[PDB]
């Protein structure tokens, strides 16, 4: 035990996570937090249309958020309230191009309804000498609640299960989010019985539990990048792409 | 991670488990589903007749949900002293800590004893709940739609007040959802409002306008429990609480 | 081998040492040094009174010394000459309260004679970038020797067995001291044939072998805390507490 | 896994490499690079004289190069073009004394021809916070090539096999060089059919791939020391020591 | 280390191996020894008679080595357009990447067809190669030593130009070395020069000075391959290359 | 830790063990207990009679301990040249490196040969040793207590000087301790002084005051070894030593 021998290759073991044609590596073990067991398929109950998961394209990773986490951010501080089935699309529309330009999200342009799980990796690139800690918490249906504006603090999301991203360890936060909405499908576009709040399963929100702490000449900033996989999906209701409207900018 | 446990620095010995009071009191309190089946006061209202009511006209309505109603403290002069002083009770204190529910509810509406008139009770699962505003007991005004009257096909029951002035119910889960919402509700989606309350119970008297005067300003209290099928699903932590014995005393 | 993956929980394994109701943890492996094999009980030879070790209270740990070890302390420098069966009592009397106020030392107030072993943990809290080294050495009956005033240096206590407390490793010094006095019991109070030098088995003394070394902006101080357990004890000669006098202040 | 417990003895495991009476230790695993398989003996074909390897003296390690590697050295920078059967002798003659003064090289003074393998350890003593990388490359018969003056860069010696000495890991470069010359023996002195370019098997040359990088107050220099063993040797043609002339100074 | 491989971050699936073109073209190209046995142009020269040549006098010589000759672009007025434009060919492009060689060579010298005279060819393994300067084809001047004439004991062959004007050779490894040098050669050691070329082939015509006029300024082209025993030993990386299609075009 | 051994960088081969001189000299020197049993000079004194001595009066006394006496160099004019020049000998050089002892001692007191008188020797284990001051040979003055005379119950022996002027002893471990102190002794505790010396041997002549004049200023030398039961217990390192051949020579 405890025999450090670094070389030109480096010291530690690098773990992978391969998808279709996306491999993204982390030195550190993830702090996984799984808020619910894995969802059943549920196309038998409400779909006669041809249903197929496009796992060769949809299960790839895609960056949907990157943000500087400075030490100027105080203690109780939001960093990103990502609405994850929306944020996969609104990140692309924030890149000033359409949904059909990205391989991950072309069945959202075509199909009408979606049910699937979501993997989320909230990777950080902090220094070893920086001291601080994030938490990444998934809340099911944030915008269908009106007192969440008072719950949205680090004391309230520490009670439900969540991941912790310490800035010392440069930790990575795996986050397996299965589908639990009230209705067993999320429409990707304006559907006859609801138009407002489209494709909103809930909110990944990333508060600060400890701010960044350092010396006077220490590295101030800290970049955080969020990736999302859409693994156990299924799309139903093949429809035209001209009925898909752009997401709300938020 | 949340419930991780790195280094338990235990100084304790073994403490004898009572079985959540089974060893002392003859009953276990571990299962919080069976504490939820003790009846809690749901609502409390004085019967206020506005217009000339027919036999069909519903006296009051309320959306039926385990989250508790939009809490009526009362008017600033005359507050309802239980919902003023004893805030929120138990069932929305436990249902405050969850996100979805799938199950039934029980009601046990208690009527005044000065009245004698026969009372009908409708369950209406058609009704959507348009926001946490007006998620409360509605003393009904003059009839404009089919909301304000007795209706045919919906499941009803008629308590005879002369035999016993309490009707006891079991309001089933008639939603097209997997499960319904359980926190307070702002109605973002237009179909999301079909998924909060189990339905919308309307209680109405069969009295004419001459017997309607003995009904006026008599109390009707409603209770509820969760009825053995209720399964609160997703763990969501509690919100900021308020401590009750720090509420100010009525200084003389 | 050599796979560093820190998390929010930290990296390494934490070892414990539980006693009655005192658990004190160290990240590092101890540098144990045991000057003698474990002593036999020896109440058969000189005691008809009721003898009992109070292991539920006496075998707890108790802090008896804490001292700042600065870089201003030179090379050959005493830091603490602790007389350990006395220092357990004189630390309490240095806390400006009686011996009967502490659970560890109430049988010293009652009983007249004591024989037992002593565990000593000399814990340090130095930084990883500080460089220096203590030694913790137990000398049997310091004050029954008159040339110890010339022996008391780091060259003389390196010859007998001793522990080393390096300031880089933040090392911990376990030190198992069994009972070897000339007489098989140490009186806790003024006993008819000796009055001077009471309850003096010997001296733990903590010299400096390397002083603290650092940069200009490095952490100057270094706190050292000494704990003592009194494990294989026995007390005999139940007597009044009014014959116990306070220890000499030293 | 990953349980750091340093002590007074230090943390890691130290590996050795013992020879006749020379033991030299490295904390780090070597980056071995072996340009050819091990050579056969080949005294049967061209020697009737008494042939003996002096493995009790010749197989010792001997320092033949030490050089400061500062950050002032640019990217494509030679640090040492060592001609290794010569550099073992020219280092000694650079120490201003004869070849017969060193135990490793007395059979070069006596014998006329040599065939053997050469171990080379290019040890570095960089800090953990320094960033940079050397490569140590063996080229067979540098001076029998005229376009090597254009090949001598880090892009050309990265193509043949070579060792890498990262300044972060303080890595060590083992380098097993078997005998591959055109003729199966290298003369140690002026031999009838060649006089120029004596005892030249080739060149160990140590270029820079990444220069040293550091802070403003970081450690600027970095010392590199090269050791050589002469293990599977054999010497033939016992001759007088007065025919051995001194090596060219270079 | 060179070929170490720390973390292969592979996004690829499996690609079907063709067997280096065996699946498509009916032939494998993995072994680069058998590509080296395709004949490459070694040299190219015009027969320039200087003095009155006897029957013994060698017309030209060349040191025989797989490294390619010291590359003759030509005079600045009249360049040899292949070695000007198509630099260096294949066999010294592969032998540029190695250090030692041990093996034989083949030559296939092609003679002009206007000449008829009988042609002798000597292999002379005695000859040392004094540096990369004059490691080239030498049009021989007047005879001063035994270099300039036909010699007795060396292995020779006589092609009759009237039957076929091409002599095909197999020049054996007659060195006293383990293996010979393969890069360009600066001749540091005096005996190292015995270890570059396999020997020194001299081609000479048996014509008198009246038939020597039809020989003048006729081309003789030489080829070479590596002849099945050639084993390039020590891997040495390539030197700086020059890209050919960036060479300037002859602007009109 | 003290005797830890992290990385033995051994260049040595195997050295043939002699067995601590057993292979060469026919005897092993590993056990240092058997070197301690060679007799060392303990004390050295001139018989100085002060007052008129009776037959009972002890001529001199000394506390009996393996630590060596409080070392008498002598007066500044006339030093005892062995304890001046040859400092401390072997047995307190080994007993300097230990803390406790439990065992016996041997003495072999050597008397002058000019005297003839019968000599008695008392062992007195009652006697406490009050500090390292006066842990030495005491020429006894006039009698005030029972210290100064022959006593009854204590173990005695009478050497006849006419037969052999050396009495050889074995002074047993008569202490009530586990083991006694072995370094120099400052007498902190009042009962600690019962635990340094084995006892207190007093040697006395049976001569009257007419034969006392031949006794005056004759040397009596004492020896000691450790007598086969001596077990030095706790390892304590050595103190600062003084090197003997750096002591100054008596310059003429």
């Amino acid at each position: 035990m405890d025999n450090p021998n670094p070389g030109p290759d480096g010291e530690g073991e690098v773990e992978l996570e391969k998808d279709s044609n996306v491999v993204l590596t982390t030195q550190r073990d993830p702090s996984t937090s799984i808020p619910a067991p894995v969802s059943v398929k549920w196309s038998r109950w409400t779909s006669n249309d041809v249903v197929d998961d496009y796992a060769t394209i949809t299960s790839r990773w895609y960056q949907i958020a990157e943000f500087v986490w400075s030490k100027d951010d105080p203690f109780d501080k939001e960093l990103a309230r990502l609405i994850l089935p929306r944020a996969l699309l609104s990140s692309i529309e924030a890149n000033s191009d359409a949904i059909c330009d990205v391989p991950n999200t072309i069945p959202f342009k075509v199909h009408a309804y979606w049910r699937g799980d979501m993997e989320v990796r909230v990777q950080i690139n902090s220094n070893k000498f920086q001291v601080g800690q994030l938490q990444a918490t998934w809340y099911y249906s944030d915008h269908e609640n009106l007192n969440i504006s008072s719950k949205r603090s680090v004391y309230g999301f520490s009670q439900m299960d969540h991941a912790l991203i310490s800035a010392s360890a440069s930790n990575e936060a795996k986050l397996v989010i299965p589908f639990k909405h009230v209705y067993p499908f999320l429409p990707t576009r304006i559907v006859p019985d609801w138009t407002t709040g489209i494709l909103d399963m809930g909110a990944l929100n990333i508060r600060v539990i400890a701010p960044l702490r350092m010396s006077a000449t220490g590295p101030t900033t800290c970049n955080v990048v969020v990736f999302i996989k859409l693994n156990n999906s299924e799309f139903t209701g093949t429809s035209s792409g001209k009925f898909y409207a752009s997401q709300i900018r938020a | 991670e949340e419930s991780r446990n790195t280094t338990v620095l235990d100084t304790t010995t073994t403490l004898q488990s009572s079985g959540f009071g089974r060893a002392f009191f003859g009953e276990a309190f571990n299962d919080l589903k069976t504490l939820m089946r003790r009846y809690q006061l749901y609502g409390q209202l004085l019967l206020s007749v506005t217009t000339d009511k027919d036999i069909d006209h519903c006296m009051f309505t309320f959306p039926c949900l385990p989250q508790g109603l939009a809490l009526d403290i009362g008017s600033a002069g005359s507050p309802h002293e239980i919902f003023n002083r004893c805030r929120d009770g138990i069932i929305p204190l436990i249902a405050s800590g969850y996100r979805f529910y799938r199950g039934d509810l029980r009601y046990k509406i208690v009527f005044p004893s000065n009245v004698n008139s026969n009372i009908w009770v409708q369950h209406r699962p058609d009704r959507r709940l348009e926001g946490w505003s007006a998620a409360k007991i509605v003393n009904c005004d003059a009839v404009s739609t089919g909301q304000g009257v007795y209706n045919h096909g919906y499941a009803s029951h008629i308590q005879i007040t002369r035999v016993n002035n309490v009707i006891e119910l079991e309001v089933p889960f008639y939603n097209a959802t997997c499960y319904n919402y359980l926190q307070a509700f702002n109605a973002s989606s237009a179909a999301s409002s079909y998924a909060v309350s189990l339905g919308e119970i309307s209680v109405g008297f069969q009295a004419t306008s001459d017997d309607i005067a003995s009904i006026v300003n008599k109390p009707v209290t409603i209770y509820y429990s969760i009825g053995d099928g209720m399964q609160f699903s997703q763990w969501v932590g509690y919100q900021p609480m308020m401590i009750l014995d720090q509420l100010p005393a009525p200084v003389v």
